DNA sequence: ATCAATATCCCGAGTACATGCACAGGATGTATATATCTGACACGTGCCTGGAGACTAGGGAGTAATCCCCTTGGCGGTTAAAACGCGGGGGACAGCGCGTACGTGCGTTTAAGCGGTGCTAGAGCTGTCTACGACCAATTGAGCGGCCTCGGCACCGG
DNA sequence: CCGGTGCCGAGGCCGCTCAATTGGTCGTAGACAGCTCTAGCACCGCTTAAACGCACGTACGCGCTGTCCCCCGCGTTTTAACCGCCAAGGGGATTACTCCCTAGTCTCCAGGCACGTGTCAGATATATACATCCTGTGCATGTACTCGGGATATTGAT
């Protein structure tokens, strides 16, 4: 068990960021599943792509890789 | 007697000073435990690259920030200020996500 | 009443058909496209394609709309909703 | 009569075209709305559909090129080529 | 319609790791020359997209009655916010070693070329024959009607 | 005076009577199966040639692994603006009707540009010798983060 690991207060904050004033005390969660499905699907590729290359250790391009695959492209990471 | 603030400035001062600021808020070391925990779930025995779990960090930071933007959007929508659940259904449905 | 549009909702659902008339398409495409280039001639399928994907995109876009208008306990759709679902699905700001 | 096209998209079409999409009630303020955002679309597809008909030199725009068009916007249509 | 209590901004000083530049070099960008076929240009061709006519009628534009959903306003209950104290785990520094990248050597494996030949394609008119139009008889359901039984009030009895 | 009892008024039962719905049959016509070459043409069989893909060591850093300290999370309190529910006024979108009109059918006409082939020539792959621009390494210093203290707001309670 550790998607405890992400606080009440870090939800807070994650909120804060977007522009929200007041938080329910039940959204928590149901964000812990959000968070808990949408990172479900970049290491399915991270994974994949480390399978590859016949290495077992998840290099910081393998991440970048599945998420241009999925449609979100970041940049500083050797994109 | 001890001087209280309003209930709803101190959510704007806190609005005002992160979306000014670009540093990281989830603790590393949960993430680090989450991401470990799940690549062992699919495939034990991963090494991770710090600069990789970092990258998934800003990656989910930036997908929630975006969600919780689309959530706000909903919830004035329908004549509220507070967030519930149902508006992040809506939005993740209209989005293309969950349905 | 409020029973006689049901019978369309459930009618149109079944039915798949061009809900625009030809025509009038045919001769807003043409306008459309004569800004670009003057002088144009149109392949059938093509404009039959344009129709068909716009009609798809119109239904979808009506889909949403109906959710943006439930969300917000009504039953009535207005613009108030079609700005809110362009803006969260990603064609306008 | 000198009338633009785009009220040739008659207000029972938008009508009928809303009730497939399962909309009970519909404010008078759609009809206008809609129309412009029928425009959009169409801006931004005979838009890209004339490109192609640029570079092949040709003057009569075929079903492959708005078919191309839809393909690189995500919206790719089955059953017209390709 | 202001005065206390915080919070924030501005400025100054000690401090440091990361930017920006010079050096040695090596391997990839460049100049020269050859082969050659991909694509510019011209030609005919004939498919088909654009223009107009007349007739049918499904569909749209205009009007009127109206019941309904929309919106504004008001109130009760409570779920979250703001701030206090308490408590634990995130955060900041050294030692192993096992993974990842080069280096070296080998052979399996695709590209290329050239006959060989079934094989997918197009128009042929082929013919069936499902499936789209028109008509018609099945059940399902609600809006009504007839009659009977029960209950309350006015009239007469003791 | 109060109470039994007839008369009338209302509620309950049952049943058609009639108007709207939906699966079944008739029927005819353009379009899915299905040869028929053909046709030339991709696909297969049969060869070699070269290189990249693969495996073995082996050097060498970048991830895991162990120890102190406070900063952020947890948990409590009160209280208040917001959520949710309710209710009434009224506007407008709905529904139905008549009337107009341009979509839809198809017919006829014809000239513009898709589309293929044939010709030939210059732009581009390719090999080799030349050489210099970019890259890893090393190192000075200064722009920027941090700490501390005094301005200017910036809210709340009388």
């Amino acid at each position: 068990d550790n998607i405890q690991g992400i606080t009440k207060p870090a939800i807070r904050r994650l909120a804060r960021r977007g522009g929200v004033k007041r938080i329910s005390g039940l959204i928590y969660e149901e964000t812990r599943g959000v968070l808990k499905v949408f990172l479900e699907n970049v290491i399915r590729d991270a994974v994949t792509y480390t399978e590859h290359a016949k290495r077992k250790t998840v290099t910081a391009m393998d991440v970048v890789y599945a998420l241009k695959r999925q449609g979100r492209t970041l940049y500083g990471f050797g994109g | 007697k001890p001087h209280r603030y309003r209930p709803g400035t101190v959510a704007l001062r806190e609005i005002r000073r992160y979306q000014k600021s670009t540093e990281l808020l989830i603790r590393k070391l949960p993430f680090q435990r989450l991401v470990r925990e799940i690549a062992q779930d699919f495939k034990t025995d991963l090494r991770f690259q710090s600069s990789a779990v970092m990258a998934l960090q800003e990656a989910c930071e930036a997908y929630l920030v975006g969600l919780f933007e689309d959530t706000n959007l909903c919830a004035i929508h329908a004549k509220r200020v507070t967030i519930m659940p149902k508006d992040i259904q809506l939005a993740r449905r209209i989005r293309g996500e969950r349905a």
